[PDB]
RNA sequence: GAGU
DNA sequence: TCCGCGTCAGACTCGTAGGATTATAGCATACGTGA
DNA sequence: CACGTATGCTATAATGTGTGCAGTCTGACGCGG
């Protein structure tokens, strides 16, 4: 039962015969009358066996008493009926067949091992023409195809001396007689003469196909079909329905088909029929043979009366239907229930109500066992019956049982782990499950209706696994980032604010109270406010240097409610984090301070209690929502026909023919989103600070008290973005084309909308809405490709013992500090000795886990940048160590060895996408794009530092940069980069590089809606290729008459433009060009499509002019829809459209020859002094110009890179950071914190596989692609005889290929692509041996991970000592 | 032990190991009816287990020392 | 290139000569006589003859390919028993056998459930009748206004409008929705679940302790006679081949065994509470 | 979809070249479809079906 | 809980005699996952240890 | 059709 | 080497209802098992 | 023998399919001319 491997390979006419029990013959099921099987049918019992346990079918045995025997007169074995699912059966075929796995799934295989087109077979196999076998006469050669009358002209002619066949025999008589060892040798000497890419490419790959099949042991032959296996009976069920019906598989009617064809084949041939009538047979064999094996594969599937195509063997094994998506990684499950859900705030963390009923039938079987230990029930049948009476002792037990006794909840989705929780179960009586409000956020679950599922851990390792690993008081944090996934929200925070706010005297200020219980005392009596300024005294408990708790006693000058929620606070944590008014932020950080002083327990137990005291006061506040909390204010009809006479401007200057349409548009859109800005920007100054009418002298100003504004404030529910449209203008909408509406929503929802507005409110709506339903798919399938990719990686090892690992340094994306070095390197182990500035004290040791202490430490000494150990970087075979991976971000320590890390990074890099695919959706509606980034600000006076920048002083005075990549960073005194920018291409700079500059000054400016072409030299324009109807256009008004030309691209260009190039040539007063200083290049702006140009021919021009400004249209919303496809390129190592050029080796560069434009560049470095040549197109403009020291990988041309580049030049750690951070970019945008260390663990998987150029002592040898794990582990050996090294290149691949590429069939299969999967492995003879978690799964086995790490590893050692 | 498990989780480190052993330990209360060394105060042999392991009374290696301890001695009787 | 199995078949046959009334008599005398020739020319050249009724006889049970080989074997009679020497044409003749040999085999393959000729032909003419009177009746026919027509039983026209049931295919979907289909609900009947299972092991360890606690004699008298602790299930006389070799003896010790167990039953609390089991 | 003529065009079918192909449709309300198509060499081209 | 027909029985009888013991064996599912792959004509087998 |  | 045709993928649980259709002559002599 | 199941034979002349639908889905990645 227990084995240990699994092998494919081809089936052998014989080897089918060995399963198969019997030849079927006929293609009857059953009798009409007695629905017993029929004779050598296709439910034959004497073939597949007895269809009741121990009984023949004419009765004559019954019962054990006759064991083996086998009825004389019926011909059945008696034994158990379950062989009728086991047993096997088989038919004779009278003309062979293809098997049409290995004939049409690409590669032919069949055809890719004769070395003959598929066309070519084909032809051969429906008997259109005649395949010659062997032509003794070298007159005709082999595998020459003949027609039907090229074979009649060489019959008379040659004859006997050749022989050429017809159909299924001639290709399987041609496969038979080739030797695979003898064209194996032949075809490798032909590689040798003169080896091309491709030639190389297919004759490798035939190399590879004869030596896997003679390695596998499997024959040539066996691809055709001269024995046919029948699968059992009740694997193809007959059954009647109650109804007298009955209903069948469909594999029983395409068995059917091809018994009759078949048999009516035998009698076509003992009755010596014509050959075309023998063909036509031979032909519709081949035909059920295929439609029966895979029905829609070869042509039309063939149909039932419903229309729908026959269901197949292939099709129950292939897709999410089949065997390995539906039934075996995933199952029905006992003990399982699912009911609606409903809050129980009454409940702690670790608790949820469970209704009685339901629980009564979840542990029916515990309620049986411990109903016969109380001798209450005599026997199971009276035990059922107490149960059914639900007698009243009955429910006393059932409480027995389940206390201590964990149950597992799940919400749908499952996007995460903690999509399942366990909990100790609370029986309630009624039918909802009641859940805790705390862990609602990590199910995502909201009660409007929510369902959840119930499953019963049953077995003592379970209830262990669920209460240690599963409890959800264990499981606090997001193992995506360090972060508590358990905050208050919504009512809780709304109760908490409520309290902790202040407000000017009110009831009882400035009086002193000798407890916070005397504060509880004076509220609830009455004689203060919970926003009483009043000063008390509290103790506060601060940690100290050892692990002694101090405390310390001092007046605090904070309010009542402050001095309350004191109480809830433990002993430990500081006074000064309750005395702000808090809101959910704050709240947030005050877990997360518990968590780091005090531990598990005392959070657990304040979450609580934060909870209770937040829902109580959120209740006594007696807080609402009326009408007149949504405050309009009082200055909008002004702003708005103000805003209208100027729109009304525009569309006059229009109306005159001066302004464009699209210069109008903007300008409108502009006008009325200042508008848009201003109103809301008076609601919120008059609702924020609107409680301008306080006391005690005269009159004070104060936070406004309004419902809605200490909703939003306070982070319980809403925002400002929402108020805007409840109070103030609701503003801009965007069409479904995604271009925005000129005329905007004047009014709100208060006031509300009118028809036109309404109807123009819809468009974003329904895209909202209608996104959430469809996109969700696309962002699971990425979830479901990351996971399959990380499946098998597993902490092996405690420590490599290497001394990787990567440089990271600080994240300054946009202006504020997104990813802290601090908060990058945090929780993971420090790779090499890295000390402080000065060379000369170790600071920090080796091995040593980045705690926050250390942390901080970090930040005092002011760390530039620190090498940290990485998954990519760790030397574990077949793993990770806990060291390369660092802390468990969902623990809070060092990860255990035995975790299964590649599937939690798959699943915590996929939830968010696949959740903000329908978060932003639903709720997706309103439009607010924000793109006019004009100037850069400084804020910090400082040193302008300007890094890869090459610009020109123009006519103006002004440095005008003409770099495309161009960053400013900002110096401080001591040096050290604080704020950083992007300054785009034609920009204009205030000041210089190395010029300081004073704080609130704009240092860069520049056109947001246009990207300019600079010139670099002054003198005249002229025209090059710039043909009026073949290259551009061109368009003139009025009495004086200016004209624009317009650049037509290849869409809007005839082909007798194409291989034009346009340009806007540089020449001075004579004619001629003028030099770029410095360089031997003419003077040439190359224009892109669609580029508007405003000089036309011959007009003077001075440096740092604009030839043509190139239109930018970039009103997108962004969100996620667009973010996801670049994630999944950068995944699936997609090379882009136009990759940017790299150098491949250092050395000094050398420009060459040019073949009429094509820049050629014959490189020649220093000590490998053999030159380098690289051909690259004439419009592609390089960045840098030569005659240089060039490092490996130093960007020639501007353009995005290609992964696969970066590794073969800069290595690992660059490319695993280009994906780090490339990723990341997408998700920082989108507000998502995952750790680089789970992008770096798939990235891990996407460089398992490198390709061995050079033979080394095993039997590599060239072009071989095998894991990178086991050359290594062969250079180990190697370094310990010697012998021939190997050399080798590590290669990357895209997320699908990479698990394609996993030496396990079985996993590689159930992902995707099952048909050609399993021909690969059968016809390679493969053999897994089951060390994959996903095998495991399917075997229905121990996980090799986990609480299974343990026993996996003692198999491993039982295998290791035979 | 039955709300928190992290003090037992710090006895012995690994959750996976933990609940091995305190898996072995709750089958031998559970099959064999081993005694308990704390008081049980109403408990399951699961709980009674891992209050076990936060005290330091149960470990893999002790429950492997008294394992051959009584199978030796067994051993002995028997010749 | 065509690549159609049908396309390819009708071209082969296309190109082969139809015949004269002289010229199928002449191969035909040669035929009967055994002239490997004639019986090949006479096939070859009327195969289109074939393809013509195979296509009037289609859309029913089988594909066009298949019935044009069945249709084929009918030419091939036809052409074995052809009478060269009648002054009857041969197309008149091999008519008969094609549309034979075709409705006969539509007859056996186009139903999943073989229906024997005999059923197949009773039930057309119920069914022929059938429509005569719903011409009549407007509304469909009853099974007696069927029987009442053909003065039949009622069962005999019943009986044979069941076995015209058609078959339901396990794997078509339900629900327009293609998620789950008669196979995702159909339950596995014959095996029963695991608290049947567990039941009888119950009972059948109960009795089996039953006997410990009853007289040795009576659990060597009680057990091996229903073949619950002996091997063979034997009956009152047949207990004489053990020891017992008695018939009166035997008789009263069986039932004096299920006397003291209805005790234990009535004590324990089943009896009647187990009498509804 | 009302049967009738109807006048269609991929906006840049081959994102290579990007060229604006247009097509015709007939549709009937029953019988076989005729389309007529522009390629990029500007070739009038028919199709039944 | 699912396909393993023996250990669904025999788990059974053990929760209803206190022990939680696992007696697990192989999914139903697989056995008939090989049966198809044979019906296929590809030699699945399995080895043993 | 129910919650994403 | 580039156009063109082919094949392959495209979240997770929950609900509801059961199922449709056609038509194969008519009669004379065999083939097989129990009695 | 009988009851159910099968095999058989017809003699005007007849001699190359269609048939009922598919509705166009899409972005990607290989594979023959
Ligand atoms: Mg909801
Ligand atoms: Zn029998």
């Amino acid at each position: 039962e227990e084995f240990d491997a699994i092998k494919i390979a081809l089936a052998s006419p014989d080897m089918i015969r060995s399963w198969s029990f019997g030849e079927v013959k006929k293609p009857e099921t059953i009798n009409y009358r007695t629905f017993k099987p029929e004779r050598d049918g296709l439910f034959c019992a004497r073939i597949f066996g007895p269809v009741k346990d121990y009984e023949c079918l004419c009765g004559k045995y019954k019962r054990l008493k006759h064991r083996g025997v086998i009825c004389e007169k019926c011909g059945v074995e008696v034994t158990q009926t379950k062989v009728r699912r086991e047993r096997m059966g088989h038919i004779e075929l009278a003309s062979p067949t293809a098997h049409i796995w290995f004939l049409k799934s690409l590669p032919s295989r069949i055809g890719l091992l004769l070395d003959m087109p598929l066309r070519d077979i084909e032809r051969v196999l429906y008997f259109e023409s005649y395949v010659v076998i062997e032509g003794g006469m070298t007159n005709l050669e082999r595998q020459q195809i003949l027609t039907e009358e090229q074979y009649l002209d060489a019959l008379e002619e040659f004859g006997d001396e050749f022989d050429a066949k017809m159909g299924a025999e001639a290709i399987q008589a041609l496969l038979k007689s080739m030797d695979l060892e003898q064209e194996c040798e032949q075809l490798r000497e032909e590689l040798n003469e003169t080896n091309s890419e491709t030639k190389r490419k297919k004759l490798t790959k035939r190399i590879k196909l004869l030596e896997a099949f003679v390695q596998s042991g499997n024959k040539p032959e066996w691809m055709i079909l001269t024995v046919l296996p029948v699968l059992p009976p009740d694997l193809r069920p007959l059954v009647p329905l109650d109804g007298g019906r009955f209903a069948t598989s469909d594999l029983n009617d395409l068995y059917r088909r091809v018994i009759n064809r078949n048999n009516r084949l035998k009698r076509l041939l003992d009755l010596a029929a014509p050959d075309i009538i023998v063909r036509n047979e031979k032909r519709m064999l081949q035909e059920a043979v295929d439609a029966l094996l895979d029905n829609g594969r070869r042509g039309r599937a063939i149909t039932g009366s419903n229309k729908r195509p026959l269901k197949s063997l292939a099709d129950m094994i292939k897709g999410k239907q089949g065997r390995f998506r539906q039934n075996l990684l995933g199952k029905r499950v006992d003990y399982s229930g699912r009911s609606v859900i409903t809050v129980g705030p009454y409940l702690r963390l670790h608790q949820c109500g469970l209704p009685k009923k339901m629980a009564l039938e979840l542990f029916k079987p515990f309620i049986y066992g411990k109903l016969e230990l109380r001798g209450l029930a005599t026997t199971i049948k009276a035990a059922k019956k107490m149960v059914e009476r639900e007698e009243a002792v009955v429910w006393d037990i059932l409480d027995e049982v389940i206390r201590e006794h964990p149950v597992l909840l799940n919400r749908a989705p499952t996007l995460h782990r903690l999509g399942i929780q366990a909990f100790e179960p609370v029986l309630i009586e009624g039918k909802a499950i009641q859940l805790h409000p705390l862990v609602c956020a990590a199910y995502n679950a909201d009660f409007d209706g929510d369902q959840m599922a119930v499953h019963v851990p049953l077995t003592l390792e379970a209830q262990l696994e669920a209460r240690a690993l599963m409890m959800s008081t264990n499981n606090i944090l997001s193992p995506a980032n360090g972060e508590p996934i358990i905050v208050p929200s919504q009512d809780v925070v709304l109760g908490l604010y409520y309290m902790t706010r202040d407000c000017v005297n009110a009831k009882g200020e400035g009086m002193v109270l000798t407890g916070p219980k005397e504060a509880e005392r004076l509220y609830r009596s009455g004689l203060a406010s919970l926003h009483a300024r009043v000063k008390v005294r509290i103790t506060e408990y601060e940690k100290d240097a050892n692990g002694e708790l101090v405390a310390k006693t001092s007046l605090k000058d904070t309010t009542v409610g402050r001095a309350i929620l004191w109480m809830i606070v433990p002993k430990g944590l500081p006074y000064s984090i309750v005395n702000q008014a808090l809101g959910k932020k704050a709240i947030s950080k005050m877990l997360n301070t518990c968590y780091r002083i005090l531990g598990l327990k005392p959070t657990v137990i304040f979450a609580d209690q934060i909870m209770y005291t937040g829902f109580a006061y959120a209740a006594r506040s007696g807080a609402s929502v009326g009408i007149d909390d949504m405050v309009i204010p009082e200055k909008k009809h002004e702003i708005i026909s103000e805003a209208e006479a100027e729109v009304a401007e525009i569309q006059e200057q229009f109306q005159s023919g001066l302004v464009t349409a699209g210069e109008r548009y903007n300008k409108v859109i502009d006008i009325w989103a200042a508008a848009n800005d201003r109103v809301s920007k008076a609601m919120m100054d008059n609702l924020q600070t609107e409680t301008v009418i306080n006391r005690d002298g005269q009159e004070e100003k104060q936070v406004s008290f309004n419902s809605i504004y200490m909703m939003a404030d306070s982070g319980a529910r809403g925002s400002a973005a929402q108020i805007r449209q409840l109070a103030g203008m609701r503003g801009l909408m965007a069409k479904p084309d995604g271009s925005i509406i000129e005329t905007p929503i004047t009014a709100n929802f208060r006031e509300g909308l009118n028809v036109l507005q309404y109807f123009i409110s819809t468009h974003g709506a329904r895209k909202g809405l209608a996104d959430t339903a469809l996109k969700t798919a696309n962002s699971g399938y990425l979830t479901r490709r990351l996971v399959d990719v990380a499946q098998d990686l597993v902490v092996t090892e405690d420590d490599c013992g290497t001394h990787e690992g990567i440089m990271m340094t600080p994240v300054i994306e946009g202006g504020d500090v997104k990813e802290p070095l601090r908060d990058r390197v945090l929780g993971r182990v420090t790779a090499e000795d890295v000390l402080k500035p000065g060379t000369a004290d170790i600071l920090v040791p080796r091995n040593t886990l980045l705690h926050e202490q250390w942390c901080d430490l970090l930040e005092e000494n002011s760390v530039d940048a620190v090498k940290v150990r990485s998954v990519v970087s760790c030397d574990t075979d077949f793993g990770v160590c806990a060291h390369c991976y660092g802390r468990d971000l969902a623990r809070g320590h060092i990860i255990n060895k035995g975790e299964a890390i590649g599937v939690i990074a798959a699943q915590s890099i996929g939830e968010p996408g696949t959740q903000l695919t329908m978060r932003t959706f639903h709720i997706g509606g309103a439009a607010s794009r924000a793109a006019a980034e004009s100037s850069i600000q400084v804020k910090n006076k400082g040193s302008i530092k300007l890094s890869n920048v090459k610009s020109v002083v123009n006519s103006s005075g002004k440095l005008v940069i003409t770099s495309r990549n161009t960053e400013l960073k900002l110096i401080d005194e001591f040096g050290r980069t604080k704020e950083s920018y992007k300054v785009p291409y034609g920009a204009v700079l205030a000041k210089g590089d190395g010029e300081q500059v004073a704080g609130g000054e704009t240092v860069a400016n520049w056109d947001p809606h246009t990207m300019p072409v600079i010139t670099e030299v002054s003198g005249f324009v002229r025209f090059t290729d710039m043909i009026d109807g073949q290259t551009i256009t061109r368009q003139t008004d009025e009495l004086t008459g200016l004209s624009s030309l317009v650049v037509l691209d290849s869409a809007e260009r005839t082909a007798g433009g194409k291989d034009l190039r346009p340009a806007l040539k540089i020449v001075d007063a004579q004619g001629n060009d003028v030099l770029i200083p410095g360089t031997d290049m003419p003077a040439q702006y190359f224009l892109p499509g669609k580029a508007i140009v405003q000089l036309e021919d011959g007009v003077q021009i001075s440096s740092g002019d604009t030839l043509a400004r190139i239109p930018q249209e970039s009103g997108g919303t962004k969100d996620i829809t667009g973010g996801l496809p670049r994630v999944a390129d950068l995944f699936e190592a997609r090379r882009p459209k136009e990759p940017a050029i790299l150098a491949e080796i250092s050395g000094i560069v050398s420009f060459g020859k040019e073949t009429k434009g094509k820049r050629r560049l014959v490189i020649t470095p220093v000590d490998g002094s053999d030159p380098y040549e690289e051909m690259i197109p004439k419009w592609r403009q390089l960045n840098v110009f030569e005659g240089e020291r060039v490092e490996r990988g130093d960007v020639i041309s501007d353009g995005p890179e290609a992964p696969h580049d970066i590794l073969r030049l800069r290595g690992v750690h660059a490319v695993t950071r280009y994906i780090v951070n490339e990723v990341q970019d997408v998700y920082r945008l989108q507000g998502v914190k995952i750790n680089d260390k789970h992008i770096e663990v798939i990235v891990r998987q996407m460089l398992r596989k490198a390709t061995i150029v050079n033979a080394g002592s095993s039997d590599f040898l060239e072009g071989e692609q095998v894991e990178y794990s086991r050359v290594k582990i062969a250079n180990r050996e190697l370094e310990a005889n010697g012998k021939v090294g190997a050399t080798y290149s590590r290669d990357l691949l895209g997320i699908t290929k990479a698990s394609l590429a996993t030496e396990s069939f079985i996993s590689a299969a159930s992902f995707q692509e099952t048909t050609r999967v399993l021909t690969e492995a059968a016809v390679a003879g493969k053999r897994d041996e089951l060390r994959g978690l996903k095998e495991n799964v399917i075997v229905g086995r121990l996980i090799p991970a986990g609480t299974g790490y343990a026993y996996h590893q003692d198999r491993m050692r039982r295998r290791a000592a035979g | 032990a039955r709300v928190t498990v992290q003090d037992a989780v710090e006895k012995i480190g690994n959750r996976f190991d933990l609940v091995l052993v305190a898996a072995r330990r709750a089958r031998q209360m559970q099959v064999g009816g081993k005694d308990p060394l704390v008081p049980e105060e109403n408990d399951k042999t699961t709980v009674i287990a891992l209050r076990e392991i936060e005290e330091g009374l149960i470990n893999n290696q002790i429950l492997d020392v008294r394992e051959r301890q009584e199978q030796q001695e067994q051993e002995a009787a028997e010749l | 290139r065509v690549l159609d199995a049908t396309q390819l078949y009708l071209g082969e046959i296309g190109y082969s000569p139809l015949l004269t009334a002289e010229e199928e008599v002449y191969f035909a005398r040669r035929a009967l006589r055994g002239d490997v020739a004639s019986r090949r020319r006479m096939i070859e050249s009327n195969l289109r003859l074939v393809v013509k009724i195979a296509r009037r006889y289609g859309n029913r049970g089988l594909a066009l390919l298949d019935l044009i080989e069945e249709g084929n074997l009918g030419l091939i009679r036809a052409v074995e028993k052809f009478d060269p020497e009648r002054g009857f044409r041969f197309s008149t003749y091999a008519t008969w056998w094609i549309r034979q040999t075709i409705e006969r085999a539509i007859m056996n393959q186009t139903r999943t459930i073989r229906l024997p000729i005999h059923i197949v032909k009773e039930l057309n003419v119920y069914l022929r009748t059938a429509r005569e009177l719903s011409h009549k009746l407007d509304h469909e026919p009853s099974a007696e206004e069927i029987a009442e027509q053909l003065d039949k039983p009622v069962d005999d026209v019943s009986r044979m409008l069941r076995l015209n049931e058609r078959i339901t295919s396990v794997d078509t979907p339900l629900g327009g929705d293609s998620e789950k289909a008669l196979l995702d609900i159909l339950a596995d009947e014959k095996e029963n679940g695991p608290e049947d299972t567990t039941q009888d092991d119950d009972m059948k360890q109960s009795i089996v302790k039953w006997l410990f606690e009853l007289n040795a004699k009576q659990r060597e008298v009680l057990a091996r006679r229903f073949g619950l602790l002996g091997y063979e299930a034997a009956t009152l006389e047949d207990v004489g081949r053990e020891i017992g070799l008695t018939r009166e003896r035997v008789r009263q010790i069986q039932v004096e065994g299920l006397r003291r167990l209805r005790e234990i039953l009535q004590t324990q609390g089943l009896n009647i509470e187990a009498l509804f089991l | 979809r009302s049967p009738g003529v109807f006048f269609d065009s991929d906006k840049g079918k081959t994102h290579s070249s990007g060229k604006v192909l247009y097509n015709a449709r007939i549709i009937p309300y029953r019988g076989s479809w005729l389309d007529f198509e522009f390629d990029p060499k500007d070739n009038l081209f028919v199709r039944i079906d | 809980k699912s396909d393993d027909v023996n250990g669904r029985t025999k788990m059974y009888k053990n929760i209803v005699d206190g022990n939680h013991q696992m007696e697990p064996g192989m999914p139903e599912s697989f056995n008939v996952l090989l049966k198809e792959i044979r019906s296929l004509g590809i030699n699945i087998e399995l080895e043993d240890e």
